RNA sequence: AGUGAACCAGUACCGUGAGGGAAAGGUGAAAAGCACCCCGGAAGGGGAGUGAAAUAGAUCCUGAAACCGUGUGCCUACAACAAGUCAAAGCUCGUUAAUGAGUGAUGGCGUGCCUUUUGUAGAAUGAACCGGCGAGUUACGAUUGCAUGCGAGGUUAAGUCG
RNA sequence: AUCCGGGAGUCAGACUGCGAGUGAUAAGAUCCGUAGUCGAAAGGGAAACAGCCCAGACCACCAGCUAAGGUCCCAAAAUAU
RNA sequence: GGUGUAGUGGUAGGAGAGCGUUCUAAGGGCGUUGAAGGUCGAUCGUGAGGACGGCUGGAGCGCUUAGAAGUGAGAAUGCCG
């Protein structure tokens, strides 16, 4: 059973019993969301509708909220005496399928 | 006022600043000076007027 | 009052030869070697950062080519005709489609067909 | 502002009304603290010295020739770079000491001690007398009127029993009415003045 | 570092001479400084003993790096490599527990660092490597900004008691 | 934009359109005027390429649309009409 | 504090704000049930940098607020080992 769904910025692939992670999303660790928007419902038989499938949502729970590991950006000119140095780490949340539309 | 709280008023003292330290202060290598001339030496320059 | 340049040194030089482990030789073991060295693989990995999103992208369209031309089509008229029919798909659904689901492919590729068949 | 009075033991003998110009008048927080550097910069000795290059006992010669001996090239043994050359610019003796202005001199003085009475902090007793010195009536004297933290012990004059006794006890210091400074006011946390020493100081605090 | 010199230093050493001139501190609380045995010409070592500790044994506190070895998990004899970086199968492990750690066949991309230059991968300049040391300071004046006290006024110098 | 005050650095430039002199209407030559890039600018194109064509990098993504230049294989896209 | 809009290549050079070393004062602490130093780790912060744990080691050392400086090293055909 399949579904494919755009979130983020992004399209994902779903799945019931399945965790996936995702750009960070305003909400608390333990309570549920609704992913709207639903491109595809493959499966056995697809749904292959213009943007998206009319009437399908996806259910699920948010489970953690965290960051990942670190980048380093450093810049230096060769010969011209200077460079700059920089760190980054990203938040994303993870989230538990539960019942692709039915 | 005790004296392991002392605090000076603010604006009154400043730090310092210490040139050929690194080039991301600012003032490494050269020292604010430009490139070479009379005005880059030890006791280089010109007198008054 | 004089300060000594005890253990600071050490210090900061010991972090920077801890980053070239698995380097070659004399690069993984001396100081300067090492400093060059690490210096540029930070300008590698920025450069590579932005390398990265273009390779996966003409690798997934390769494969979407491939696939197409199975079900009568080309690369640059399936995607026209998806246009056309407002369809929404990444290249990365597509290509991992054209995979695991030739069925749905084939679903997606019939619509295009009939989509620019006006 | 008026303080109670207390005797070597007992209670509250009345009261004692001190100087509002003096006692009373609302501290200045800068000044003070202009007082409490420029004395401790004033208490030190800056002996320190370093030798330059032409103090150090070494040579005129120039070590080898300028040119040809595929080597850099040299001005003696004793330059900044050679090991056990001379110094550039080290400590030099120096003074480290400074005024500020009279007005506020007296403005810290005034404002210490009218600190230290807004908190009830300071504490007035009739007198001092002992017939020989004795720390362990003065300790007593001092548990009498329940003092447990570091005291400024302000005397009079030739109180020299008083003195003497109160010596050697490691919370207590002893200064004389005329010999107080803003660093012995802010360092302790109580003032321990007598009566006749306290008229002494408003007249010369004036 | 501090005197050239913390130690038998104006010494050893260098020069016909006048003169130039170093290196080199630390067992343990207490020598209790290893009786006796074994291999060996000896040096050195292994037991046994001293001692809180000997991997504190006189080259004796701590004991970093260059540099030299021994043992092993993974790779390597059709391959043109500024030595990494991004993608990645197989094998081997299992951590400050989290989108884990080591190695890595194979594929894309990619001409060190510093100085001086209109301009450098430069066949222009410097560096064998590792460690230590090694460069805008102070005195007295002049000016501006900030800050505090007094305000048509502000402030004392030498000196005296302390 | 102008006015008062504290602190500077620069006084060796280079190539490419365009318009003139010196030269032989030679030079990656030399000396002026006018616009841009380089200097002090990474990224795409031009095989490789300071100065030409497109475009100005705060950072993360295994998302999308275009520029100059391109679509038989190396090497992404038409063996298009 | 919210929300919008705009910005964030950089040599010479100007301006701002910080990290770390040693020493002084005041305060509150730790230590033979093991300080400083050394070595290893898969840890934290936007940067200089900060912790915690193992092993080694044997007697001293942090933290807060203010002060003072012989206060930071990769290069000089540098000096000593």
């Amino acid at each position: 059973m399949y579904a494919i769904i755009k979130t983020g910025g992004k399209q994902v692939k779903v799945e019931v019993g399945q965790a996936i992670y995702v750009e960070k999303l305003n909400v608390e660790a333990g309570e549920k969301v609704v992913f709207d928007e639903v491109i595809l419902v493959g499966g056995e038989s697809t749904k292959v509708g213009a943007p998206t499938v009319a009437g399908a949502t996806v259910e699920g729970t948010v489970e953690k909220h965290g960051k990942q590991k670190k980048v380093v950006t450093f810049q230096y000119k060769p010969k011209k005496h200077s460079h700059r140095k920089q760190g980054h780490r990203q938040p994303y949340t993870k989230v538990m399928i539960e019942a692709i539309n039915a | 006022m005790k004296l392991h709280e002392l605090k000076p008023a603010e604006g009154s003292r400043q730090v310092r600043n210490r040139v050929g330290r690194g080039t991301s202060s600012g003032n490494g290598k050269t020292a604010g000076r430009g490139q070479k001339g009379q005005k880059a030496r030890s006791g280089g320059g010109v007198r008054l007027g | 009052a004089r300060v000594k340049g005890g253990t600071v040194t050490r210090k900061r030089r010991k972090k920077v030869l801890k980053l070239a482990k698995g380097y070659y030789g004399s690069k993984h073991t001396l100081f300067k070697s090492a400093k060059e060295q690490v210096m540029n693989s930070y300008y590698y990995a920025f450069r590579d950062r932005r390398q990265k999103k273009r390779d996966f992208r003409k690798l997934w369209i390769a494969r979407i080519n491939a696939a197409a031309r199975m079900n009568g089509l080309s690369y640059s008229k399936l995607m026209h005709g998806l246009k056309l029919a407002e369809i929404d798909i990444n290249r990365k659904m597509l290509a991992d489609l054209a995979v695991n689901d030739a069925a749905a492919f084939t679903a997606l590729a019939e619509q295009a067909k009939d989509a620019l068949s006006k | 502002p008026n303080v109670a009075l207390f005797k070597q033991d007992g209670t509250q003998n009345g009261e004692i009304t001190l100087n509002e110009e003096i006692f009373g008048i609302e501290p200045n927080e800068s000044v003070v603290y202009d007082a409490i550097i420029m004395q401790r910069a004033s208490l030190r000795q800056g002996t320190h010295a370093v030798k330059n290059r032409s103090a150090v006992r070494g040579g005129g010669r120039k070590p080898w020739r300028q040119k040809g001996t595929g080597r850099a090239r040299q001005g003696s043994i004793r330059s900044p770079q050679w090991r056990g050359g001379g110094v550039v610019f080290g400590p030099t003796p120096r003074s480290y000491s400074y005024k500020l202005p009279k007005k506020v001199r007296r403005l810290a003085m005034k404002s210490v001690l009218s600190d230290k009475v807004a908190e009830n902090n300071l504490v007035a007793v009739e007198g001092l007398s002992f017939d020989a010195p004795k720390t362990k009536e003065f300790k007593q004297v001092l548990a009498n009127l329940s003092i447990d933290t570091k005291v400024l012990v302000v005397l009079e004059n030739g109180n020299d029993f008083a003195a003497l006794s109160a010596r050697n006890l490691p919370n207590v210091s002893v200064v004389t009415s005329d010999n107080v400074s803003v660093l012995d006011v802010v360092s302790a946390n109580k003032v321990l003045a007598t009566q006749t020493a306290l008229t002494q100081i408003e007249e010369v605090l004036a």
